[PDB]
């Protein structure tokens, strides 16, 4: 034989709920954070970097020579 | 000054309006306009539920301010109990049952 | 006693999935539908002017 | 046990996990030998055999918990049939492409698209992230 | 009084499944067809 | 017999039945219209060859789905069937007036169909703004016909609303307070209140449009000192409550389904749920100009309308959470109605959240009159309102007919529909973020991929519609008659059997005071 | 003064997106001022700022319609 | 919910028929108008 | 004038299976048939007008 | 509230009739007389063909399409001026 | 609200009512399985004896099935309960659902 | 302009549109947070055989689910309203241009100095030159100087239209009898495209807007040449 | 067999003839506006009167003659009527909104002022004031009617009611005369538009209201009402007060403030 020890018998669902609801927040946040830094910070950086060295006249001149404008040939 | 000529309900009310009017005069409620008042609802003092047939639907608001009503059919015969709070109800054929 | 899903579940699952994949692949690729996917890394730009 | 449609106002038999002891017995009429079995039940339950115990259970209840909670293969049919009908819809789309849609505009021609790509690159469409940003203007190629 | 019970509390008959199928078909199919024919009317009008 | 019963009805059940038949038929029309939209857009180029006709089809799609499919089914159909049965009332307060609410709809609908047949139709958008809707850019009878159709549909819902409010207030057992009515009954009462207040304002605005078109008034015509923006205020003052009118009874049914298949005796937070629907009804009157963020209103007014609109998430959040809380600890029965409900909860949330994005007048500058708006509202309507309609229909079908559906077929039907509406509407977010306008019959070649996929998804939902008709024929053709229904102690409408007798509660229920 | 005109400056009397009244008011003022002068042998050029402002802001068809209306005696604003 | 066996059982063959007919009532008239569209555009 | 309400109470309460809109006798039946004829004739005419307006006639 | 009076004793119809004949109708007689002593026509305003007035974007569905329903020839000009 | 021990004792008391009727027995089980717990052996023991006083063998078995169902995925709970009820089971002649073959589909 | 298979916004060409882009990322982050949280909880509720079917007390839990969303709404609204006022903010523009909607084309007026105006029609598909964009090209572009604050005034001469350029963050309805103002500022030269955004009839889909952003000196010579 | 106090209504044709008559009237209006014919409209109006006549006749039969209006039914009719008046309030609100929108921000085409250039408003101290005293006076005499009825006084009820009706008629003639004399018309821009549509709907409600009173007067002649039960009379009186109040708001806003 050997007797079995008394397991936990009360508030089983509430116990499952207390555990998983922390995971629910973890995963929610995880997904938020991933967006924050895989997209949002990436976007700040792309814009900051693009205009750091940007010359609007150089850009125009290129566009001008490629023949795109009606007003500037 | 003076002059009548307007009839009263006592003189002129007819059909069901007249029946409700007369029945209220004798403090009776055959058309179920009033809430009935609970008894203690035990086996000995059950809620008596009048009906003109052999069954009537009962709604039990087990506790004041419950949002949920318990509905069940009450049949002629021994008292039956709300399956939620156990209060007893018994069908009285007649009063109504003309 | 074994029911409708017992006699026929596997057969329905396998043929449905197969018939579905084949016809959608055929539709998407063989009948000339124009998807207009991104030209990025696919198209060689050609002078226009 | 023949449930009738006009029994609706009478208490009824259900099997539910969450209502284990329903309002009436599964079987209400007893044969001679079942009446005698109910008489036995009134004596000590050690004296009932396994058969007798099972029979008592089957007069009270229709399905056991194991039977009422059993899983089925229904999912296979539902997912398979869903797929079949989705595949069927592809046949309508084929039909539509063939007999209803005429030609698409010439701007989808491969030659048009190559030239329009070039023009989009010359006007630096979406130069920050979207489009031109993926063109390497120096090496004249899509960035690898 | 009025008929009561399943198949009785509706303004169409379900006494014969084939006739029911024809009717359902006419009923739902006429609704579904209508806009295609209104579109055709407008094209043919000019 | 037939004429007395079906043309002269004073019975809430028969009339609910007539609403359901009418809305089913209208739903087919509106589905065809929705398919003609997607066919036009399904490849680059022109299919109809006439953008007046594409405009007419888009405008009629909207009127049909809203005034002739949704409202008659939820309010006229489920409302008449279930309201008297849920409070133990022997019928509606005004059973003969009730019948005229129904009979107004076929002729209203006829006038809508007439408008698309005379002249070149009403190619106006369901908002029917002037000057486009006026007697120069839309000369002739089509727009007048549309206006009269709306009149008759408005008189119908107004009288219906008066009937519902009266019935719910006055015809409960005397012991039962309003805080003992089921949530579906609440959701109808609230909806009936929003109808009562909003429809007269619409009727006023479109009467003014009618007189601009035929009586030489200039309410909306700047040549007379009139102002086309005044029309938009009037219209949207009705229009925003209208959208709450379309979802509230849906909310009501969702609470009943989720409770039932959870095996619970009542929803979690009954009083929070009543408070939420009330709060939604109230706030739904003070937010309307978020449909007007690009017309040139002053910045402070836009700041106010953005702020007031966001607040609506709070009470709505309380409902979403309370439905999850109801599921919690449930004995879950995976019926098909339960599947529609669950799909409802998640897809409505997604549609609601894209509304919160649109609520920012800042960002709305860029999203307004784009497909992002179209994505937002087919999420909450085609996967909120429609899902609730399908879940209620499969849940209560045995109670209305006395027959069961084949559950397995019903699950196939949900599965196909779930894939078709998502494939259709999901890519429309990309289309609107990338700048594709609404109400376009053709688009710049860049937008081709999402449009092609969206149109393929619409055919999948077609297949689900065809199947649903077969599923209902199968039920009637096989005749499996109902025996027993669970949980009747907390679901009064089932207690009179399936289908219930022509007159129920001839002897009313007994409920003690205590 | 201001032979320096680039365009109409911000006018805090008309601070919002609806600029209709800014066009209209400057049209009235111009014409009021032009008629205030001209009558009394004066120089129109003190009015000029009103004219430049309305010409910047007003659509051509509004201006042209209103002038036609002044000419016919149907213009409804008080000048 | 519990139910009586079908009073008038609809056998798989009968289902096939009801399903096929249902689908054709939707498909044919629309298909016929869509097929002839180009006819309708300019007569 | 004379109070004749009791007579009408008696007439309209008479157990003859007639619905309230016909209980007053022949006159009800006529008015009813006139209303129904006008409404159905009218509807048919409005259908004819709609069909007519759905075409151009120049 | 309040006005200059009393009444809450001998009730009902008698008080309301007192108000009908003591106050309500005499105010009507006074406003009638006041209307009578301010009647006698105003010259018809001078005609200016303002484009925000005499709107015709569609002909009226009666008469010659150009007369409003309560047309008064003395005081209502047509878009081209007074008649006759 | 009320303590564990107080909850357990109420329920034991409930089922020990000597003249418990069948309605009360059902009402008690049906209520008890609404809670977030598996009932204590001493509650189940009292309910089993109530079955015995009402001459209802089938309900005693049904009670055992329910105990196992409420444990859900906690596979240890049921064998522990049976161990603790073993004396009562032997005394009253109550077979388990497993012994009857009722755990099989 | 949009490109094939684009998921998000067109790249910003103005500071206001860049600001909208970051504000959209902040918001959608929150949208993802909420919808994923709801999806996880829906799953959690349906994946256990444990039950608790008696009454549960609501009146502590409802606090969390009322305060939390109210905090989140405040986090969206603060930055949203900052940008709105910014969109409205005190500009002193260097040029005013008017645009008038018609059925179905746009006309433009530059009347600061000389009376310049012109009509801007879509190029039919059969007349596109190789590399030109179907439905987007116009015969006469709106030429504007880059890197300058410009006041645009928008109205209509017939029905409602709406003047939109997504990459500049601009959309303003065009209403007859009314002058609506918006401010336009491009950080870059180039071509930026939009489309009529209020249904205005049969050719609603075919009245595009093309701006041509170039250096002031070119804009001046272009204007002289257009008189 | 019933043991509730509610009314199960006999099956009836009036909802359907009503609905048809709505189709004929709107069909008719369209045919009139566009295709120059009045025949359909005339038909629709005809079947509409017949429907109204019969339907409300039947209501009188169900109540005065059959006794179906128990207190529970009577209480429903009170709610219905209140709710109906509310919906009529929101309807007028839309025209008040049109008026306030136009007049608080007059556009350039108007001369940018209110009243617009070229509009000569009525003097509010003249006939509009008389009209005001006339409707207010009838609110007092109808209250006299009500109390005569409640105290069982037939004669004075008929006389207060007659007086209320006469004042209604007088308002309607004064208003018709003012219409004829007004120097501006419905086609005089948004001023004529808001004036004639808002006051014209009101005048129509005065007509409906006077008709309802006339109905009550005849029912009273015929002794239908008791001193305790006369809901058609109370409903006609709420409706009469409503029409009165809407006039006050017209008068303050359009005639006075907007002049
Ligand atoms: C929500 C309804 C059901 C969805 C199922 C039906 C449709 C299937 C889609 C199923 C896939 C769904 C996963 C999220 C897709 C978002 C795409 C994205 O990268 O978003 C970016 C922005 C645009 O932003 C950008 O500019 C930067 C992107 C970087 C570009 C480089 C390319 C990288 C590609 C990566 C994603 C490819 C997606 C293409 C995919 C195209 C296929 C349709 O678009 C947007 O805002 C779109 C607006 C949507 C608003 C509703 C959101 C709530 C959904 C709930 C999700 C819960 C968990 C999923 C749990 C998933 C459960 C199944
Ligand atoms: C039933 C239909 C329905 C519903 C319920 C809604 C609900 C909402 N809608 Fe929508 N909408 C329409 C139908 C609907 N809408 C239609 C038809 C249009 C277009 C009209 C036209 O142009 O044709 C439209 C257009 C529309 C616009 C116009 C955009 C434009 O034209 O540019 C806006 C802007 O604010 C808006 C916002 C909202 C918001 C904030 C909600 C909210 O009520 C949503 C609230 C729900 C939730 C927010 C999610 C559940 C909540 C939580 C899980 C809690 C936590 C959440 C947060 C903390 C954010 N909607
Ligand atoms: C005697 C005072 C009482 C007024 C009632 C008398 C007239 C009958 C009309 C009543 C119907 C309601 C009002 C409709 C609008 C117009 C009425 C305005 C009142 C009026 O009669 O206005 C007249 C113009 O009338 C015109 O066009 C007349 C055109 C009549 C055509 C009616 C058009 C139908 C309108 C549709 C109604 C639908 C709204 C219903 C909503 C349903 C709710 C859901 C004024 O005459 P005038 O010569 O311009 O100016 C005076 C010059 N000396
Ligand atoms: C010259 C012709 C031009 C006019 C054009 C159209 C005319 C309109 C007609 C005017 C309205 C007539 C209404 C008469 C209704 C009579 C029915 C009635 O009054 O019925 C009463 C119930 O009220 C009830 O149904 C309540 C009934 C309320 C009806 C409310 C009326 C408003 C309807 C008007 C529609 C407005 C629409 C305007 C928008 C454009 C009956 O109960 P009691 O009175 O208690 O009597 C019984 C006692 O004897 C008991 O002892
Ligand atoms: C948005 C919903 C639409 C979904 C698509 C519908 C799917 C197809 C249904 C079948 O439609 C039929 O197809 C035929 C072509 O296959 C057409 O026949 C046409 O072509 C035949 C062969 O070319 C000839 O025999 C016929 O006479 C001629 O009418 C026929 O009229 C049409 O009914
Ligand atoms: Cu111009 Cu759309
Ligand atoms: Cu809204
Ligand atoms: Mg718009
Ligand atoms: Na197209
Ligand atoms: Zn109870």
């Amino acid at each position: 034989s050997t007797a079995l020890a008394k397991p936990q018998m009360r508030g089983l669902l509430a116990r499952r709920l207390r555990f998983h609801i922390v995971g629910a927040f973890m995963v929610s946040l995880g997904f938020a954070t991933f967006y924050k830094f895989a997209v949002a910070e990436k976007r700040k950086k792309a814009y900051a970097d693009f205009y750091r060295n940007y010359d609007s006249m150089k850009d125009f001149e290129e566009m001008r020579k490629a023949g795109i404008f009606q007003s500037a040939k | 000054a003076s002059g009548g000529g307007v009839p009263t309900d006592e003189e002129q009310a007819t059909g069901l309006e007249r029946e409700v009017m007369l029945a209220a005069r004798k403090g009776q409620d055959p058309y179920n306009i009033l809430a009935p008042k609970a008894t203690s609802g035990t086996k000995e003092d059950p809620n008596l539920v009048p009906s003109i047939t052999n069954k009537r639907i009962v709604g039990c608001i087990c506790e004041e301010d419950n949002s949920t009503v318990i509905w069940f059919w009450l049949h002629k015969g021994e008292a039956q109990r709300c399956p939620s709070c156990g209060t007893h109800y018994k069908l009285v054929p007649h009063q109504l049952a003309h | 006693a074994p029911d409708f899903h017992d006699k026929y579940g596997n057969a329905v699952l396998a043929s449905g999935a197969t018939f579905c994949v084949a016809v959608w692949v055929y539709m998407a690729t063989q009948i000339g539908i124009e998807w207009n996917p991104s030209p990025v890394g696919r198209v060689t730009p050609k002078e226009w002017r | 046990s023949v449930v009738k449609s006009e029994d609706y106002a009478l208490p009824s038999y259900v099997d539910r996990r969450d209502y284990p002891l329903p309002d009436v017995a599964h079987v209400k009429n007893l044969s001679a030998s079942q009446k005698a079995l109910k008489e036995k039940e009134k004596a000590s339950w050690s004296s009932l055999s396994i058969d007798e115990k099972v029979e008592l259970y089957r007069l009270k209840f229709k399905e056991s918990f194991a039977e009422m909670n059993r899983s089925t293969n229904e999912w296979k049919t539902v997912v398979g049939a869903a797929m079949f009908f989705i595949g069927f819809t592809a046949l309508l789309l084929i039909w539509e492409k063939h007999y209803v849609y005429g030609p698409i505009p010439h701007t989808f021609e491969e030659e048009w698209v190559a030239k329009q790509t070039k023009r989009m690159l010359d006007m630096k469409v979406a130069p920050i992230q979207g489009f031109s940003a993926k063109w390497d203007y120096d090496k004249n190629e899509w960035k690898k | 009084h009025y008929e009561e019970g399943p198949g009785k509390n509706i303004p169409f008959s379900v006494e014969n499944k084939w006739r029911l199928l024809a009717m359902m078909t006419l009923f739902f199919g006429s609704g579904f067809a209508a806009p295609f024919f209104i579109v055709r009317h407008q094209l043919l009008k000019k | 017999m037939f004429i007395n019963r079906w043309l002269f009805s004073t019975n809430h059940k028969d009339i609910g039945t007539l609403y359901l038949l009418f809305g089913a038929w209208a739903g087919m029309v509106g589905t065809a219209l929705s398919l003609l939209i997607r066919a036009e857009l399904g490849q680059p180029g022109t299919l109809l060859g006439d953008d007046q006709i594409y405009n007419v089809v888009v405008t009629a799609h909207a009127f049909v789905m809203i005034f002739f499919m949704v409202m008659p089914i939820m309010i006229g159909g489920f409302g008449n069937w279930l309201v008297p049965l849920m409070i133990g009332a022997p019928d509606m307060a005004f059973p003969r007036m009730n019948n005229m609410s129904f009979w107004l709809l076929p002729p209203s609908f006829l006038l809508l169909l007439a408008s698309s047949m005379v002249e070149a139709g009403a190619g106006t958008g369901w908002t029917v703004y002037p000057p486009l809707a006026g007697n120069l850019a839309h000369a002739g009878a089509s727009v007048d016909l549309t206006i009269f159709s709306l009149h008759l549909a408005g008189v119908s819902s107004i009288l219906g609303a008066i009937n519902f409010i009266t019935t719910i207030i006055n015809m409960k057992p005397p012991a039962m307070s309003q805080y003992q009515t089921p949530l579906f009954v609440w959701s109808v009462m609230i909806t009936a209140v929003l109808l009562l207040l909003s429809l007269p304002v619409l009727a006023a605005g479109i009467t003014m449009l009618l007189t601009d078109r035929n009586l030489n008034t200039t309410f909306f015509d700047p040549a007379g000192g009139g102002d086309p923006i005044l029309y938009q205020h009037l219209f949207w003052f009705f229009g925003h409550p209208e959208v709450y009118i379309l979802i509230l009874p849906g909310f009501g049914m969702i609470s009943h389904i989720v409770t039932y298949y959870s095996g619970k005796k009542e929803p979690f937070g009954y009083m929070g749920m009543v408070w939420a629907m009330m709060s939604i009804g109230f706030l739904g009157f003070i937010v309307w100009a978020h449909h007007m963020f690009t017309v040139g209103m002053d910045v402070d007014t836009r700041a106010y309308f953005t702020s007031a609109t966001m607040i609506i998430a709070i009470p709505t959040g309380v409902k979403v959470f309370s439905w999850l809380a109801t599921l919690h600890g449930g004995n879950i029965k995976w019926s098909p109605a339960m599947m529609w409900a669950l799909g409802f909860i998640f897809l409505f949330t997604v549609g609601g959240l894209t509304g919160i994005v649109l609520a920012n007048s800042s960002l709305d500058i860029v999203l307004h009159d784009t497909y992002y708006v179209v994505a937002h509202f087919h999420y909450v309507l085609s996967m909120g309102a429609v899902f609730a309609i399908m879940g209620g229909f499969v849940h209560w079908f045995p109670l209305f007919s006395g027959y069961t559906l084949n559950d397995t077929w019903a699950k196939i039907h949900f599965a196909i529909m779930f894939v078709g509406v998502n494939m259709t509407f999901f890519p429309q977010h990309f289309l609107g973020l990338s700048g594709m306008p609404r109400r376009y019959s053709d688009y710049p070649d860049a937008y081709t991929m999402w449009n092609t996929i969206s149109s393929m998804g619409s055919f999948i939902s077609l297949t689900a519609v065809m199947l649903m008709v077969f599923i209902i024929w199968e039920a009637f053709a096989s005749k499996r008659e109902v025996l027993t229904v669970d949980l009747t102690t907390t679901n009064l409408e089932w207690l009179n059997g399936c289908p219930p007798p022509y007159h129920t509660f001839e002897e009313p229920t007994y409920v003690n005071l205590k | 003064k201001i032979k320096n005109y680039q365009t109409a400056p911000f006018d805090s009397r008309f601070p919002n997106q609806n600029q209709t009244r800014n066009c209209w008011q400057n049209y009235l003022d111009f014409h009021r001022c032009e008629k205030a002068m001209t009558a009394k042998g004066g120089d129109v050029s003190v009015c000029e700022w009103y004219r430049r402002v309305y010409k910047s802001l007003c659509p051509i068809s509004w201006v042209s319609t209103w002038d036609d209306r002044r000419a016919e005696g149907t213009f409804p604003g008080k000048i | 919910i519990t139910a009586k066996p079908a009073k008038t059982p609809t056998s798989p063959k009968e289902q096939a028929i009801g399903l096929s007919v249902t689908f054709l009532s939707f498909l044919l008239p629309a298909g016929w108008v869509l097929y002839h569209l180009d006819n309708y555009k300019k007569s | 004038f004379e109070n004749r309400v009791a007579e009408k109470q008696k007439l309209f309460q008479e157990d003859n299976g007639l619905p309230v809109h016909l209980k007053g006798g022949a006159t009800d039946n006529i008015l009813y048939r006139v209303t129904m004829t006008l409404c159905l004739g009218g509807t048919l005419y409005s259908l004819y007008c709609l069909g007519w307006a759905s075409f151009p006639h120049k | 509230a309040s006005a200059a009076k009393g009444d809450h004793g001998g009730t009902g119809a008698r008080t309301w009739r007192f108000l009908t004949f003591g106050l309500a109708l005499p105010s009507v007689a006074l406003c009638t007389l006041n209307s009578w002593l301010h009647s006698g026509h105003r010259e018809r305003p001078a005609f200016i063909p303002y484009h925000h007035l005499r709107i015709r974007t569609k002909p009226f569905s009666w008469g010659d399409g150009n007369h409003t329903f309560f047309h008064n020839p003395r005081v209502n000009p047509l878009p081209t001026g007074y008649e006759k | 609200h009320e303590t564990d021990e107080e909850f357990d004792a109420r329920w034991v008391t409930y089922f020990n009512k000597p003249d418990i009727d069948a309605w009360e027995l059902r009402k008690g089980m049906n209520t008890l399985v609404g809670y977030d717990l598996v009932p204590e052996p001493k509650i189940i023991d009292a309910a089993l004896r109530a079955c015995r006083r009402l001459n209802d063998f089938a309900s005693a078995v049904r009670i055992l099935e329910v105990v196992k169902d409420k444990a859900g995925p906690h596979k240890e709970i049921y064998p522990y309960v049976i161990q603790e009820l073993r004396p009562t089971l032997n005394e009253l002649g109550i077979s388990t659902p497993e012994e009857l073959g009722l755990d099989k589909v | 302009m949009a490109y094939p298979m684009q998921l998000g916004f067109q790249d910003a060409t103005s500071p206001i549109m860049e600001e909208l882009l970051h504000f959209h990322d902040h918001t959608l982050m929150i949208v993802f947070l909420i919808s994923s949280l709801v999806l996880y909880i829906i799953s959690l509720m349906l994946t256990t055989k444990l039950t608790h079917t008696s009454t549960m007390d609501a009146q502590e839990v409802e606090t969390i689910w009322t305060i939390l969303p109210a905090i989140i709404l405040i986090l969206i609204a603060l930055p949203s309203l900052r940008i709105l006022y910014m969109m409205d903010e005190i500009n002193n523009p260097s040029l005013t241009v008017k645009t008038m909607g018609h059925q179905w084309y746009w006309s433009y007026e530059y009347t600061d100095y000389e009376d310049l105006s012109f009509d801007s029609y879509m190029i039919p598909t059969s007349e596109l030159k190789p590399g030109e964009l179907r439905l987007l090209e116009v015969d006469n572009r709106v030429v504007l100087p880059m890197e300058m604050t410009i006041r645009m005034l928008v109205s209509s001469e017939d029905v409602l239209h709406s003047w939109a350029v997504p990459s500049l963050g601009l959309k303003t309805d065009a209403i007859p009898g009314r002058l609506n103002q918006t401010t336009l500022m491009s950080s870059r030269p180039g071509l930026y495209y939009g489309q009529c955004s209020e249904i205005c009839g049969s050719n609603h889909s075919f009245m595009p807007i093309v701006l041509e952003l170039v250096p002031l000196k070119y804009f001046e010579k272009w204007s002289a040449s257009m008189l | 067999h019933q043991t509730h106090a509610y009314h199960m209504v006999n099956p009836s044709p009036w909802p359907l003839t009503g609905a048809l008559s709505a189709l004929l009237m709107t069909s008719g209006l369209t045919m009139w506006f566009h295709f120059n014919s009045m025949t359909l409209l005339m038909i629709g109006l005809t079947t509409n009167m017949l429907t109204m006549y019969q339907w409300w006749r039947d209501v009188i039969r169900e109540s005065t003659f059959q006794g179906h209006h128990t207190p529970a039914v009577q209480k429903g009719l009170r709610y219905g009527m209140i709710l109906f008046i509310i919906s009529e309030v929101l309807f007028f609100t839309g025209f008040f909104w049109a008026f306030y929108h136009s007049s608080l921000a007059p556009t350039p085409e108007l001369g940018g002022c209110w009243p617009p250039t070229g509009i000569h408003p009525l003097n509010p101290l003249e006939v509009p004031l008389l009209n005001t005293s006339v409707l207010l006076a009838s609110g007092v005499s109808i209250t006299w009617a009500h109390h005569s009825l409640m105290e069982g006084d037939r004669k004075h009820m008929l006389q207060a009611l007659f007086i209320t009706i006469t004042l209604g008629v007088y308002f309607t003639l004064l208003q018709a005369s003012e219409y004829y004399e007004a120097p501006f018309t419905i086609s005089d821009g948004v001023y004529g538009s808001t004036f004639f549509v808002a006051t014209g709907f009101h005048g129509l409600h005065v007509i409906i209201g006077s008709t309802f009173l006339i109905v009550c007067f005849f029912r009273q002649l015929k002794f239908h009402f008791t001193s305790n039960h006369h809901f058609g009379f109370e409903a006609a009186a709420w409706y009469w007060h409503f029409v009165d109040v809407v006039w006050l708001f017209l008068y303050v806003s359009i005639y006075w403030w907007g002049s």
